[PDB]
């Protein structure tokens, strides 16, 4: 029982924290796209507001 | 930019430590300055050359700690040492 | 003999008057121009040269036909000043919105006038009670100061700034005021209603508030020169009264919005955020004139529309300065479900130190405030892995951060609309001992929907009983 | 002049983005008005007339064959750009 | 030729998006300034300027068709948008099923609409 | 003959408005002369406007000019004395020395702006430079002909490696170095005096090879943009007579394209080719292209482009980190971590770097030593989440080669003596090579943790652990 129940508790590292890595990897692609829109419309901002200047 | 560019470094006083209780608030890590301790008493040296590494190490054990686990004994040691200085 | 002007064109809000004749009108002087329906007075704005000088409407500039003939009064609008303002509610020109008639001002200062003089500045730490949790331990509110309340859109800026006024004016011991830019006309409507209601402006009777509104409806130039007039009656009332005025200004980015507008009609060429080229120079200018100076009290409410509810705005930013008791409100915390909104982690009163409200209060707050920014630290891993990955320590600390949270929120005596509970005033003194109790674990095992919406650990302590009673 | 020759060919118009970004800062001096991107709409035509020039001929003229390699910079998968 | 005949002539359409952008690189060549994202002062009116006149008369009708491939099947412009909105059933032509034994393969399983009253 | 001069009209920011008469209208570009109560204001021509006007954003402060003064055209383009006498002086941007140090004639003071090298100039190569440091040694090798780029943030002190790859390879180098202190602050610009002056690489009564040129950072922008046109005109001098493998160094790349943004800025141009910038990329093409490999010889540039704390937006940045071939990264974070060098031998890259280009042995050590390091950076987590136990024993012998390798990395400067105190190392290619490789290879594996560290060559790793040895027996 004890063999099996650390088996299955190191399972639950590898399917608790599982689960927790694939809400890391959805976290982390959310970031990621509002970041990366974020970088690029400071960016198209910022070259409308020269030339808007201008 | 232009003044982190000019100027002699900063202390980046963001505002989690501030808000984490820490007045005055230099977070060390992202703190720089550019003279450094050869613009400083020795005896501030003495001991400081042993805080700058000692807040590097509890910059590197934040998110072990933040993690909520167990470790070995340098990690733990580490956050210990961190969490006092 | 007398001064007039032929409007040369008008574009937008933003008319030309080319004053043929010597002594053109002076700057920031009123041009009053005789439309049939009113006097649609302007500021004076910018002597473009060539005998042509730039007006902001101060009303409408729809049907001003090209060369009508300008007079020009000279000085700044005179607004009417005194005891008689209270209980009318004045408009912009200092015209009397109320339909009470003319009111018997005994005099009537300049709107545009001199701030306070740099060496009369009476520095002042006294705290004014308002009564609300995070205004009563998170950022206490200076008595005579400035405490500006920049927070999002409508998501608690007019309701908190409405209970704030039905609880100070009661014992506001002078003569208050209210002077609003960009109000929501039902808003402004309903600050009517309730000052008439609680007895603060008596209809008949004394009346110790006085108001001025400025309502979003209005042309820009009438948007930005209502608060400019409030601040005149404002100060008219602190020095030639000498007694504690409180003066509350309502979405005072309202006025930097009006400067945003004029400004590029105006032909200035655009600055950042598209705001006006001269956001923090206009807005000093109207608010360091707001000070409580030794010869009065001010007691200055001036909130803040943050725009696009993130305060890195330049104008919110250009604002967060001049103010000194900050509140701030965010979407964040209010879509939490909290009513008070504050954001507790930031909301912070520089009129608070450890010699201020007293070396236990500042302990509290301070714990507090690193139990929050903990839980937010944490809310990452948090939701990534879940409560139990982390350390009892740590769980132990989140959860008494969120019920801390739950805290936070209030029962406010006119927002009971919302909530629907009579309101409730939690004491200085007895809430920075609930938070101290709180955090110490004197009533850690109460409910935490037994924590929102009530007034002190008393009452929550009550709520926890009626939940035993009821949900069981 | 390789092409209607009848025979085959390869252009490689490397990194057009860059050519585009030319065009951009040619049209602001010479003070053509800014549009979507701040370059000139001008953009999408100049780049139009230069990639349709090349295709495979018919037996009516004699079969020319031409391949176009041109290459663009996706900045940060710049999907909604307008060059790209 | 529908109104010179009396004849009823469906209209198939390259890319709405073909002559909307055409539309609005035209529009930024005449001088008006570039908009929010990457519109320009005069961007829906193009467009507008043909649909909006091809309807059904006595003579006929004037049902035209628009080509679209979905680009990456993503509804963030907003003319596709609207022009997924102009139709009515959706066919899905899915490739498989053009192998799976319909040489047509128009799939009526995304024919969906409230239109069918009593 | 005839001086050509004009009525400077209209001051207007930074730029000075310099019309000109009939047929005086001075080309851009050109050197103007402007003579003032200060002494001399130095304008450089812009867009020339028509109505004979050129205009022209001046080199030196526009406080004190007065409208109308008369402004003599110089005939060519700004311009600082080219030869060796240059060598051992701070030249400035207008080229008046700001160090008092008396000027220093040379055969010509060539225009500043000229022609690159033609495709029947522009050679290339594959060499490798010895550069003193065991960090770039071994795991990225610099260019005897092709540019080596640098990154860092503040803290990180590149510019102290620059001033050590100047000292070491001028230590063996047949020709002159060189430099360009882009827009440095002033204070450092001071002590980059004093350092280089007392090395002896500044022999200020000697003969001195590298050449310090500033552009001071407190002027208004134009200066401090063409500062590196100047430095690279006497880089491209240089090359051209002595025609031996010159180097090059510049000292922020990334304050470059920030005074040349600040110049177009400045100008009424529009920036836009960038996003914030039009003038950018034939700015920077032409500076970078200034580094050029003739058939005659090399002239090696070494730019230092400065990381805007992880700008990986920026498309300046962008475009000069692969503008190069070869380069260093320099952390301030996790690299100078207990790193007299401050370097990180992971990051690090070298183009030229071949097997039958940087000596097969080479390849062999910094493969394994790439590997060990990334195995050590690979094990870098694990042994800090369970212990030090985990490793095989041929990993811990990694663990044990590596954490003392990467310790070992380390390398006090010849340069840095004012503030660290150790005195300096300065072992060669033929030394780090191998000596890494001897601490890969395990003969020296009993050294102790700090015997390798902050050390010389391999030969020189066991003194280390010998004399600190005898404080404990």
């Amino acid at each position: 029982a004890m063999a099996q129940g650390y088996a299955a508790e190191i399972s639950a590292r590898r399917n608790a924290m599982d689960n927790a890595s694939k809400n890391a990897g959805d976290m982390i692609n959310r970031y990621s796209i509002l970041y990366n829109r974020t970088r690029q419309a400071v960016i198209t901002n910022e070259l409308v507001d020269i030339i808007t200047g201008a | 930019t232009n003044v982190i560019s000019i100027t002699d470094g900063q202390i980046f006083l963001e505002a989690e430590l501030f808000y984490k209780g820490i007045r005055p608030a230099i977070n060390v890590g992202l703190s720089v300055s550019r003279v450094g301790s050869a613009a400083q008493v020795k005896a501030l040296k003495q001991v400081a050359g042993s805080l700058k590494l000692f807040l590097a190490q509890y910059r590197e054990v934040a998110a072990f700690a933040q993690f909520g686990s167990d470790l070995d004994a340098s990690t733990k040691q580490t956050l210990v040492r961190g969490e006092r200085l | 003999t007398p001064i007039t002007g032929k409007v040369t064109a008008v574009i937008g809000a933003i008319v030309d008057v080319h004053f043929e004749q010597s002594e053109l009108p002076a700057i920031l002087n009123a041009l009053e121009i005789k439309t049939p329906q009113g006097k649609l007075v302007l500021e004076v704005a910018q002597h473009l040269g060539e005998n042509t000088v730039r007006t902001i409407a101060m009303d409408g500039t729809e049907g001003l036909v090209r060369g009508e003939k300008v007079l020009d009064t000279g000085g700044p609008i005179s607004v009417p000043v005194g005891r008689e303002t209270l209980g009318r509610i004045i408009n912009v020109i200092g015209e009397p919105i109320d339909e009470r008639g003319p009111i018997k001002s005994k005099l009537r200062k300049p709107i545009h006038a001199d701030p306070p003089s740099f060496a009369e500045q009476s520095t002042s730490a006294e705290i004014l009670e308002t009564g609300i949790k995070v205004v009563d331990l998170l950022a206490p509110y200076a008595r005579g100061g400035k405490i500006g309340l920049f927070g999002g859109a409508g998501v608690g800026k007019t309701v908190f700034i409405q209970e704030l006024i039905n609880n100070i004016a009661k014992a506001h011991g002078g003569f208050s005021v209210f002077t609003g830019v960009g109000e929501r006309t039902r808003e402004g409507n309903d600050l009517y209603r309730e000052m008439k209601e609680t007895g603060v402006i008596n209809l008949e009777g004394e009346s110790k508030v006085a108001l001025v509104f400025g309502q979003m409806n209005e042309p820009p130039g009438a948007r930005a020169r209502v608060a400019l007039t409030g601040l005149t009656i404002a100060e008219y009332f602190r020095d030639e009264e000498g007694q504690d005025v409180l003066l509350f200004i309502d979405n005072i980015f309202r006025f930097t919005q009006a400067g945003s507008e004029v400004s590029a009609l105006l032909g200035r060429i655009p600055s950042a955020v598209g705001y006006q080229p001269t956001l923090a120079t206009d807005m000093g200018l109207l608010q360091e004139r707001i000070t409580t100076t030794k010869k009065g009290s001010v007691t200055s409410v001036q909130a803040v529309y943050v725009p696009a509810d993130d305060l890195t705005d330049p104008a919110p930013a250009t604002t967060f300065a001049h103010l000194d008791a900050t509140t701030v409100l965010s979407r964040g915390i209010s879509e939490l479900g909290i009513y008070p909104a504050v954001d507790p982690l930031d909301s912070k009163s520089r009129l608070l130190d450890a010699a201020v409200v007293g070396q236990e209060h500042y302990d509290v707050a301070s714990k507090v405030q690193e139990t929050l920014q903990t839980y937010k630290s944490l809310q990452d891993i948090i939701a990534i892995l879940g409560m139990d990955e982390l350390s009892e320590q740590d769980k132990l600390t989140v959860e008494r951060a969120r019920k801390i949270q739950r805290f936070l929120s209030q029962p406010f005596a006119v927002a009971e609309v919302f909530t629907g509970i009579p309101g409730k005033l939690v004491r200085l003194k007895d809430t920075v001992a609930s938070f101290k109790a709180v955090l110490e674990g004197k009533y850690d095992n109460i409910p935490e929907h037994a924590f929102y919406m009530v007034g002190g650990i008393e009452d929550v302590v009550a709520k926890a009983e009626k939940l035993a009673a009821e949900a069981n | 002049w390789f092409r209607d020759n009848g025979k085959h060919a390869l252009i490689v118009y490397d990194d057009l983005s860059k050519q585009a970004v030319a065009y951009r800062q040619l049209s602001l001096l010479l003070r053509r008005p800014p549009g979507r991107e701040a370059y000139p709409g001008d953009v999408f035509y100049l780049h139009s007339r230069l990639l349709e020039r090349a295709a495979k001929l018919s037996e009516k003229e004699g079969s020319g064959s031409l391949t176009a390699l041109p290459v663009i910079e996706t900045q940060g998968g710049d999907v909604s750009a307008y060059i790209p």
